[PDB]
């Protein structure tokens, strides 16, 4: 078997549309398990200034009492049939998904529609979850990485709704009453913006029939402006911490470009290193080789994040307070080396890393069904991986260096620093290190 | 033919002069990053004998006096010890070059 | 799907198994009985230094060529270790199985371990131990397995404080030569064919301790981190038997990890008992660890520094009153559905399936299909559950606790 063999033989992701704009999607395989969820294209981007945090609030309250199954009957029936249940909400997307057993398909679909469209709001529950969400705000204040990415979004999209954090500010947490939450629920979750995704050992006919049964009566019947990528520098100096956390991003292309595939090849070249890895001095990234040779940083991950027709092309390193500038210089040197004179062999290494990471990621049930949700919301169609192989074969060194000269080279970064960052350069030193006069 | 070459090599080793100061063949090696790597990869007792022979050689060139005749390290009793370490260092350097080419 | 899994013990001693599916990712697992339990009191931390030594030079391939070739085909070479087993798992796309097969053979059966790389790897050992024990759970479980066995299960996953730097390649050669034999090896393939693995292991391997007693005891740690951790653990059962299956049923009766995120865990009984007793931010879970000769069953609690004692007393009285004959058979069926779900959904993805199939083939020397495993989980009876809880009660305890230990019972005051 080869790539034509292993890529032709793939399940097919049969999709359909129920007559409410309800986008339903299934994928079948031979293992006896299922992953069934509702992906919803409504997060914190759609929330205004006074209603920040209601989405995170909903995904807290979505398991705490429906009308037909009250407060503990939902969790009792779920853990009585023996299934896992999970939910999250980013700044755009929100997912409720059940990892369940194959013979529990109709009960899972019934409980999932009851979670979606019939959430009760008892005021005892709103008091409990107000206290719990304030305590989780104070918990997530400690994890430095999420503080850094919230800094990075809040300084890269200054003023737009995209700078709103997921949980929202705390005074906007302790003041939301029930009526605003009911208005939120009755506005966002209606007609086209929800996908019933189902991966694993199920039947597409049964899944379509159960959607047709339970999501009847949902009866769904005006946003998404472009956003401003400002580019700035925020620093939160705190000298009582052992590590410096620095993220830096420029603007990425978005969801709908082949330039996204090109920058995925580039960030597969630059990529990730951590302090616990095996084999230090001989790694393929020159950045990682220098950073082990001189012991600059503890870790970095250099990456891409795409939002609806925008995105950050980012790099985030956790390093000691004595070598921020050296790590910064070597990072911008590697960016400009890929921008100007990147040869063919390292592009081939990037294509191999992209293929291996993509295929090894889309394996199992849960990443497959996550891919179905985010692929029907953002694109409009789930791309089979043969087409990703085609768009990898449409990439040589020339397209990579032209697109990296289009995006990395000579832009205004968003720099976000947290910790002991005195040796972090001032913003014009980042600019004079960004472009080349060939230095 | 055979021993004529051996006569050349033994005569050149007598007329070199470092054998008269208590040195062996691999105590007068030029240092680049390769030979610094090879010195770093040595064992302990040979490294201690290396720094002791070097320190005696620097003393006996400090007062510029050559050792008495009986303590000169003759040919074919010296250790050619650094050769496999330095050989592996040069092989790895050429391996990096011809892999990245 | 015309290809089910294939299984063949080559009579030099080793086990080759495979599963040819049409999945584009190819995995090669190589499972070795060389974990921490095969050490003595003189080469501690040789397992850990051996674990961090994947990328050293082999007889036939230097370390630069190994690292750059593996990352040129972009396969993941990972080394995972439990107290019984080490596991060299190398995965990639199916067009580059042969070169990674060769590097796998190199790292296994061409060991060199030169000295300067060993020193750099000592520094790597210390940093890895720090990153590992920034979690409290690892230190609690390591004091747990140190306080419940006098013998080979009391060997740590990690190298201790003082042996960092004083482990030499002599002990590395010794441990490799007498714990990597041709009978203690399971070569598992996912996505490859059986005759290719037969060629590999038939051509290129050709090479050719003591049971653990129960001890009973306690280990406490004054750490002052305002979260008392406490594990109360008694000897339960060896692996393989329906006795161990009954203890698995018992831990799903008592309480496991949270199935519902940000939930209340109203099916778990221990959480309801302690929540009736105590009104705090707390956590109680069960703990079933299983090994070849023995195994541990107990519970594992995280509480505030004030009232850990009330938590542990309430949980202990709950386990006693389940042991004295007070439970419901629909609760047993809910426990069995949880166990069926846990076993069928621990083998969905690649690495979990590889680990399950490889340990299952290596330990008992033979494979068992998943459907009859579900049938045997169904066949466990209720008097077995009551007798397993009675065996937990009537056995000697063992306790490991960490944190601000001002209000923790020791043995008698449980």
């Amino acid at each position: 078997a080869t790539y034509a063999q292993a890529l032709q033989s793939v399940p097919e992701t049969q999709v359909s549309q129920l007559d409410n704009g309800l986008r339903v999607a299934s994928e079948q395989s031979s293992q006896p398990t299922c992953t069934v969820g509702v992906w919803i294209d409504a997060g914190s981007r759609y929330e205004t200034e006074k209603n920040n945090g209601a989405g995170y609030f909903v995904e807290h309250l979505a398991f705490k009492g429906t009308k037909n199954r009250p407060g503990n009957a939902l969790e009792k029936e779920v853990e009585s049939m023996g299934a896992h249940l999970n939910a999250y909400s980013t700044r755009e997307h929100t997912a409720y998904y059940i990892k369940a057993l194959s013979k529990d398909l109709p009960k899972a679909v019934e409980l999932l529609a009851d979670i979606v469209q019939n959430c009760s709001l008892e005021d005892s529950q709103i008091e409990k979850e107000r206290d719990v969400i304030l305590q989780e705000l104070q918990e997530n204040d400690t994890s430095m990485r999420d503080v850094v990415f919230n800094y990075l979004h809040a300084t890269a999209f200054q003023g737009t709704p995209l700078a709103q954090s997921v949980e929202g500010p705390s005074e906007n947490v302790r003041k939301l009453s029930r009526a605003d939450l009911t208005e939120y629920l009755s506005r966002h979750y209606k007609a086209p913006r929800m996908v019933l995704a189902a991966a694993g050992g199920l039947e597409h006919r049964q899944l379509l029939d159960l959607a047709q049964k339970h999501f009847s009566g949902l009866s769904g019947t005006p946003t998404l402006t472009p956003c401003r990528f400002t580019g700035s520098e925020i620093r939160h100096r705190e000298d009582g911490l052992p590590l410096a956390h620095v993220a830096i991003a420029v603007e990425g292309p978005g969801w709908a470009n082949p330039d996204n595939v090109a920058l995925q090849v580039a960030n597969a070249i630059i990529g990730h290193y951590d302090c616990t890895y095996g084999g230090g001095m001989h790694l393929s990234s020159p950045l990682a080789s220098v950073a082990v040779t001189n012991k600059l940083c503890q870790s970095f991950q250099t990456f891409n994040i795409c939002y609806a027709d925008t995105g950050l092309l980012g790099a985030h390193f956790v390093c000691d307070h004595m070598s921020i500038d050296d790590m910064m210089f070597v990072l911008q040197g590697q960016w400009m080396r890929l921008c100007t004179s990147a040869t063919e062999s390292e592009v081939v290494r990037g294509k191999n890393l992209l293929r291996n990471a993509l295929v090894s990621h889309l394996d199992g049930t849960t990443p497959v069904c996550e891919d179905i949700g985010r692929s029907l919301l953002t694109y409009g169609r789930r791309i089979p991986l043969a087409e990703w192989e085609s768009r990898i074969a449409e990439v040589d060194a020339r397209v990579v260096r032209e697109v990296c000269s289009k995006y990395f080279y000579d832009q205004c970064p968003a720099v976000a620093g947290f910790g002991p960052i005195e040796q972090l350069p001032d913003y014009n030193r980042i600019r004079s290190g960004m472009f080349w006069l060939r230095f | 033919s055979s021993k004529w070459l051996e006569g050349i090599r033994k005569w050149y080793y007598n007329a070199a002069g470092f054998n008269k100061l208590g040195l062996m063949r691999d105590d007068t090696i030029h240092e680049n990053d390769d030979v610094k790597e090879a010195i770093r990869r040595l064992p302990e007792n040979l490294y201690n004998d290396r720094v002791f022979r070097i320190k005696r050689a620097l003393d006996l060139s400090m007062r510029q006096q050559i050792l008495p005749k009986e303590q000169w390290t003759k040919y074919e009793e010296d250790k050619f010890y650094l050769e496999p370490y330095l050989k592996e260092v040069i092989r790895e350097r050429k391996e990096r070059e011809e892999w990245t080419k | 799907h015309p290809q089910d899994l294939e299984f063949t013990r080559l009579p030099n001693g080793l086990v080759i198994a495979s599963l040819e599916n049409y999945a584009p990712a190819s995995r090669i697992g190589l499972f070795i009985k060389a974990g921490s339990r095969y050490e003595n009191f003189n080469n501690l931390g040789t397992s850990h230094l051996l674990r961090l030594a994947s990328s050293l030079t082999t007889k036939g391939a230097s370390s630069f060529k190994i690292t750059r070739g593996i990352e040129a085909v972009g396969g993941k070479l990972s080394v995972t270790s439990t107290r019984e087993n080490m596991a060299y798992t190398v995965e990639c796309l199916r067009d580059d199985v042969d070169i990674l097969m060769e590097f796998l053979l190199n790292v296994t059966t061409a060991p060199e371990f030169r000295r300067w790389e060993v020193a750099a790897l000592q520094s790597q050992l210390r940093i890895d131990k720090a990153v590992a024990f920034q979690n409290p759970q690892a230190h609690v479980i390591e004091n747990l397995h140190a306080a419940a066995y006098r013998n080979a299960l009391a060997n740590s996953l990690y190298c201790p404080d003082y042996r960092i730097g004083k482990v030499t390649p002599d002990e590395l050669h010794d441990y490799v030569q007498n714990h990597f034999t041709s009978a203690r090896m399971a070569l598992i393939g996912l996505g490859v064919s059986h005759p290719v693995l037969k060629q590999v292991a038939e051509q290129f391997l050709n090479i050719r301790g003591a049971k653990a007693k129960y001890r009973g005891g306690e280990i406490r740690e004054q750490n002052g981190d305002s979260l008392v951790h406490a594990a109360l653990v008694a000897e339960s059962a060896a692996i393989g038997s329906a006795e161990a299956n009954a203890f698995s049923v018992l831990q799903h009766v008592l309480g496991a990890g949270p199935h519902v995120k940000r939930g209340s865990n109203a099916t778990s009984s221990l959480y309801q008992a302690v929540a009736k007793g105590v009104h705090q931010p707390f956590d109680v879970s069960a703990f079933n660890a299983s090994y070849s000769d023995s195994g541990l069953f107990g519970f594992y609690t995280i509480s505030q520094a004030a009232s850990a004692g009330d938590v542990i007393k309430a949980a202990y009285n709950q386990v006693k009153t389940i042991a004295q004959g007070n439970l419901s058979n629909p609760d047993v069926q809910a426990a069995k559905n949880k166990l069926k779900a846990g076993y069928l959904m621990s083998v969905e993805s690649s690495e979990g399936f590889l680990d399950e199939v490889g340990c299952q083939a290596l330990a008992a020397g033979s494979y068992t299909p998943p459907s009859t495993v579900l049938q045997q989980i169904d066949a466990v009876a209720d008097a077995d559950v009551i007798n397993a809880a009675k065996k937990f009660v009537s056995g000697r305890k063992s306790m490991a606790a960490s944190g601000n230990l001002g209000h923790t019972p020791f043995i008698d005051e449980l």
